[PDB]
DNA sequence: CTACCGATAAGCAGATCTCTCGATTGCGTAT
DNA sequence: ATACGCCTCTCTGCTTATCGGTAG
RNA sequence: AAUCGAGAG
């Protein structure tokens, strides 16, 4: 039951290990601008 | 900020890396092919820069 | 599976207790610093505002920060100031054990 | 030039020459622990100076 | 029909700082009964022996007054918990 | 629904089914 | 930008945000400037002795402290410093260090600066004046213990401001050396 | 006596909530568009120097 | 300790770290007629033994590298023969607090 | 002329760090011209009523609140003190702006009711009350060249004008005159920032500048000359003059 | 204070394309509360008092089969000093696509005003 | 003798508080 | 008329060319 | 949204 679909219906299984933090939105925009540079940021969640 | 919406997780640290071309296509939602931002009828084309894949544009549900 | 998590939890707890400085040899200032006082008052005010029990009798008051100052006056705030050290060690001082001003 | 040697790269990136301090950071894979105030702001975490110097714990009596 | 121990990271509301065990029960353990849980395997019929970790590790387990870490932005407190859950394995 | 006030942040099993 | 992390730690040593140490003592005495004004104003302190005593309240501030060892070591150090100090700085030897090095000044009454103690001794020597000199010295030492910079004080931000903000009052350049 | 033209009805502005910027989800600029005012670098530095950390956040 | 009058060839400097576990230090006869410690601006530098160095590190909960650092090539470390890792004691005559001690590390 | 790139979106002051993370436009703020007032208590700010209706504070209802939060909700969004918004238990945001008096009365009647939904049995409704007198505010005057130029003031809600009112002692700290200077006012929305501005950043604590320890507050000119006149040997006052001066400046009811 | 805004209805249409809009009211579903600040010819009465949310000029575009207006966009209330009708340089007897409006605001001396 | 270096001389990259209004934003070819 | 293709006055540092000193 | 001009502290 670990599967989920898309809006295009192309379903696939993926890790549900996702969380909810409190961040500025400008952080998300900066991460996009960093993807445009080929640079990834790894944010480590304190509780795992 | 609402003080009745507690957050459990925190960003304890961050690290800088490179986004390899393999994982980009792994994490991608759609490839962009044709430079058709908005055709006639004032709408985006399928598979274009302003695709419905890359988000919900105007009064259109996001295709992803 | 669960063996991996148990190992992680054990290591985290080991580091935690390696960082907890025992009461016998905590050598930080006996008085409560102004920052500690301000934050203790603020958090106690938040708790009272969110319906946490109050250990003093209001004089018909309605300002949660005033209520917190009342409890701090009567030494009835159940909070602990974890004075973190630069290395990561810490001492737990209770507000009761701390003298204001 | 006087702040080349520093654990936190966010402070320098926010200071100036963002590109030169970001390429230098990503080549060295420099993980920063979010200790400088500027890095705390960028991530959005409570600062360390002042009333961030400590933590507050409850005492539940049951 | 098996019993599964669980490590839990739950949020304790300020209104329950006199019976934190009951508070954790009512906030999280009661809404986890008779529902298929994606972790333990399936449904839960009940639980017993709830135990709460402590934010001050020096305090030996022979105690009732445990510390709870408090969120900087919020009166809610977070801590780890232990509890045996009775599931009905599919 | 299913926020931090109903569901735990993270569930972990410490032992295989007892 | 670079001083924004420097702050006073619970060990009383000032140090950058990551952990690197900058100074072991804020200024060498760990006293707060917003509280340092009347420390050397011994005449004022003497004249207001009773009010100052009621504000400091040693009754509720003497169970949690140690008020013997710091005073003993300070007396020994002052005796040694009196013996020497007719000699050059490169010729002296640290048999005894400053008192603030050993004892935490916020926890040990009498562990004070090396110049504050000397000036207080000169005052109590050059004018004898009815409250006993012992109580006045005890009050001055509790005042010093209370005039200490709190851990967490953004000394870096405060110093950056203190060097920059007064510099706007000198950027007029009227009348060789820069 | 001369009456200068810098009347105070062109100066005051107050905002509680309202329109926000496109990509940052932050208040817009400008008195006339219902925008917030800027807490800049120097305001941030002064808010740190107070040790006021919850206030700064 | 070797002192030389005017210059040093590369063919001599190439042997300074060549002979462990001992140590050779070099000085110039010129630019030595004055002791850099007698200058009143230079504090009393006292080399610290390891016995009190570990005590300082445990008292402040420090690593070696988190201290203020003294250059291996600065004249004070040249004067004292200070090696890498051994911290030094400095008696700074402060204008405000009189005398106080701070500890640099050679690294 | 050139089309900006990603690097130019982050590089300089107009970039993204120094313009959207090192400093951001903020909510619940206000700007206005300052005008002097010697009838406020040197720790207060004279808030015009035009701000006092806009700026709000989220106040969760309790048993010690439904005496006056209920009255504020009955008063509504215009009459001060009153409330603009009500946040329900399940996060629903109800606005009082359009409602009628009957609706406000019914809502305030149901302002504290037990929850049949047990999911949010740990939360209470929040009322976005107007900024009353017990609240605290964060004044600011650019260029903020030192920490004293951003202090905390209690609010005194004045009835008449549209300029923030400031006492004269807050001039050596802001480096401010009253010839058209405008000051930013920030209204914190949580108890932690409230307690910060009341205790750490408040104006009572900023008596001496950390720069050199010299004091930075005091009366300025008119009060100085008045003092030189009042405290001269030629000043004598009858019983009525003496008692009137003393009561007028003391007022034991405050 | 006098402030004049130019309501040029010919911003869209240009170079001989059909007249998209006409000053006036159409026959669509329009609220009758608009005639308070608007004359029958889709222009405001001289001497009315306009606030935020108050119609300034009414036009009917045959394209949308609806009545559209331009609203007064200014916090400070104003009165209407005059309403001009400007013709174009085309000698062809076309409709009016330019209306000029001059507002009048009372600058009574408040506090905070410099003398 | 021979790399091998190097003290010049020469090239190159970045900064230099907040706020409010208005006015204007470009041009050559070819079906 | 209308869609394709396009243009004279600062000041720190870090980094490199260039035609010769420099130990073995 | 960039510039240009005008100004307020
Ligand atoms: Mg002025």
């Amino acid at each position: 039951s670990q599967i989920w679909e898309d809006g295009q219906g192309n379903k696939f299984v993926g890790g549900n290990e996702t969380t909810t933090v409190a961040i500025p939105f400008v952080l998300k925009y900066l991460d996009s601008e960093l993807s445009a540079m080929g640079i990834r940021l790894r944010y480590n969640v304190e509780p795992k | 900020m609402d003080i009745s919406k507690p957050v459990g997780s925190e960003i304890t640290s961050v690290d800088f890396g490179i986004l390899t071309a393999k994982e980009i296509r792994n994490l991608s939602a759609k490839q962009i092919t044709n430079p058709t931002v908005l055709d006639n009828l004032g709408h985006p084309v399928s598979g274009g820069l302003y695709d419905l894949a890359l988000g919900a544009f105007l009064r259109n549900l996001c295709s992803t | 599976g669960p063996e991996d998590f148990q190992q992680h939890e054990q290591i985290r707890r080991k580091t935690l207790k390696e960082k907890a400085i025992p009461k016998d040899q905590r050598a930080t200032t006996p008085y409560m610093t102004k920052y500690e006082r301000a934050r203790i008052l603020g958090t106690r005010a938040l708790q009272i505002s969110m319906n946490a029990p109050v250990f003093v009798d209001l004089e018909g008051e309605t300002d949660p920060l005033r209520i917190a100052m009342k409890e701090l006056a009567e030494k009835k705030i159940p909070l602990v100031i974890r004075r973190y050290l630069p290395d990561g060690s810490f001492e737990d001082w209770s507000v009761e054990e701390l003298i204001v001003d | 030039q006087g702040m080349e040697t520093s654990t936190s790269s966010f402070m320098k990136m926010s200071y100036e020459t963002t590109c030169q301090f970001l390429t230098k950071a990503v080549l060295d894979n420099e993980r920063e622990q979010l200790d400088s105030p500027s890095a705390r702001i960028v991530v959005g975490k409570l600062n360390n100076v002042g009333t961030g110097s400590f933590d507050v714990l409850a005492k539940v009596p049951n | 029909i098996v019993r599964v121990p669980i490590a839990l990271y739950v949020s304790l509301a300020p209104m329950y700082l006199e019976n934190p065990l009951q508070g954790v029960m009512k906030q999280h353990l009661n809404p986890l009964v008779m529902k298929y849980n994606n972790k333990v395997g399936g449904v839960v019929l009940g639980y017993e022996g709830l135990k709460i970790l402590d934010a001050d590790p020096l305090s030996k387990e022979d105690t009732s007054e445990k510390l709870i870490k408090i969120t900087p932005d919020t009166p809610f407190g977070f801590t780890w918990c232990h509890v045996n859950l009775y599931v009905w394995q599919p | 629904t299913a926020t931090t006030l109903n569901t735990p942040v993270v569930i972990h099993a410490t032992q295989l089914p007892q | 930008k670079q001083l924004e992390g420097v702050h006073v730690s619970y060990d009383n040593s000032i140090r950058d945000a990551d952990g690197t140490l900058v100074q072991f003592m804020y200024g060498g005495d760990a006293i707060d400037i917003t509280k340092e004004s009347h420390m050397t104003q011994f005449e004022f302190c003497l004249d207001n002795y009773y009010a100052l005593l009621k504000k400091y309240n040693p009754s509720a501030l003497i169970e949690h402290l140690d008020v013997e060892s710091a005073l003993k070591y300070s007396k020994k150090t002052l005796k040694y410093r009196k013996k020497h100090s007719k000699e050059p700085h490169y010729k002296q030897s640290v048999k005894y260090d400053p008192v603030l090095a050993k004892y935490n000044p916020a926890k040990y009454l009498g562990s004070v600066s090396e110049n504050f103690q000397d000036k207080l001794e000169s005052f109590l020597d050059k004018n004898s004046k009815g409250v006993n000199e012992k109580k006045f010295r005890a009050l001055m030492q509790l005042k010093y213990m209370r005039s200490l910079i709190n851990p967490g004080e953004a000394v870096g931000i405060i110093a950056s401001q203190s060097v920059g903000e007064p510099s706007t009052q000198m950027t007029l350049n009227t009348f060789n050396v820069t | 006596y001369q009456r200068l033209r810098h009347m105070v009805n062109d100066k005051f502005q107050v905002r509680s909530t309202g329109p926000v910027n496109s990509l940052t989800m932050q208040p817009v600029k400008g008195r006339k568009r219902h925008g917030g005012i800027r807490v800049g670098e120097m305001e941030r530095d002064a808010l740190i120097g107070h040790g006021t950390s919850f206030l700064l956040q | 300790i070797f002192v030389y009058q005017n210059n040093i060839t590369p063919s001599a400097m190439k042997l300074v770290p060549s002979i462990p576990p001992a140590t050779i230090e070099t000085f110039n006869e010129a630019a030595l007629v004055v002791n850099i410690t007698h200058h009143e601006l230079v504090p009393k530098h006292i080399r610290l033994s390891s016995d009190e160095k570990r005590e300082l590190l445990k008292r402040y909960r420090l690593k070696e590298s988190q201290l203020p650092r003294i250059q291996r090539a600065d004249p004070v470390a040249l004067y004292l023969g200070l090696k890498r890792g051994e911290v030094v004691k400095i008696i700074r005559k402060s204008e405000t607090s009189g005398r106080y001690a701070s500890y640099r590390i050679c690294m | 002329v050139p089309i900006p790139g990603v690097k130019q979106a982050l590089e300089k002051k107009e970039g993204l760090f120094r313009k959207h993370m090192m400093g951001k436009r903020v909510n619940y703020a206000a700007r206005s011209v300052i005008s002097p007032d010697p009838n406020i208590e040197t720790n207060e700010i004279g808030v015009p009523p035009v701000f006092a209706v806009k700026l709000t504070y989220p106040e969760p209802v309790t048993a010690y609140n439904i005496a006056e939060l209920r009255q504020a909700v009955i008063n509504g969004p215009d009459k001060w003190p009153g409330a603009t918004q009500i946040q329900n238990e399940d996060g629903s945001l109800v606005s009082l702006i359009g409602m009628s008096v009957e609706q406000r009365k019914a809502l305030a009647n149901q302002l504290l009711t037990p929850s049949s939904n047990v999911s949010t049995h740990t939360l209470n409704k929040k009322v976005y009350r107007h900024i009353k007198n017990r609240d605290v505010v964060l004044m600011n005057r650019q260029p903020t060249l030192h920490k004293a130029s951003m202090m905390g003031h209690k609010v005194r809600v004045l009835p008449n004008e549209k300029t923030l009112r400031l006492h004269y002692a807050n001039t050596g700290a802001y480096n401010a005159d009253f010839d058209g200077d405008e000051m930013n006012m920030h209204f914190p929305q949580n108890e932690n920032a409230r307690a910060e501005a009341l205790n750490l950043a408040n104006t009572d604590s900023q008596y001496l500048t950390p720069t050199s320890g010299s004091p930075v507050r005091g009366l300025i000119q008119d009060h100085i000359s008045a003092g030189v006149w009042l405290t001269s040997k030629d000043s004598f006052f009858t019983r009525e003059q003496y008692q009137q001066y003393i009561y007028g400046c003391i007022r034991p009811e405050d | 204070m006098y402030k004049t805004e130019k309501v040029d209805l010919a911003l869209n249409r240009n170079r001989g394309d059909p007249i998209t809009q006409h000053f006036g009211f159409g026959n669509d579903e329009w609220p009758k509360e608009w005639l308070e600040k608007l004359d029958e010819d889709g222009l405001p009465y001289i001497g009315t008092y306009v606030e935020e949310g108050d119609p300034i000029c009414a036009y009917f575009d045959d394209t949308l089969n609806k009545t559209k207006i331009k609203t007064y966009h200014s916090s400070e209330p104003a009165y209407i000093e005059e309403v001009n009708l400007i013709g174009d340089e085309s000698n062809k007897f076309q409709e009016l696509q330019t209306v000029s409006i001059k507002y009048r605001i009372r600058r009574t001396p408040q506090i905070g005003d410099k003398f």
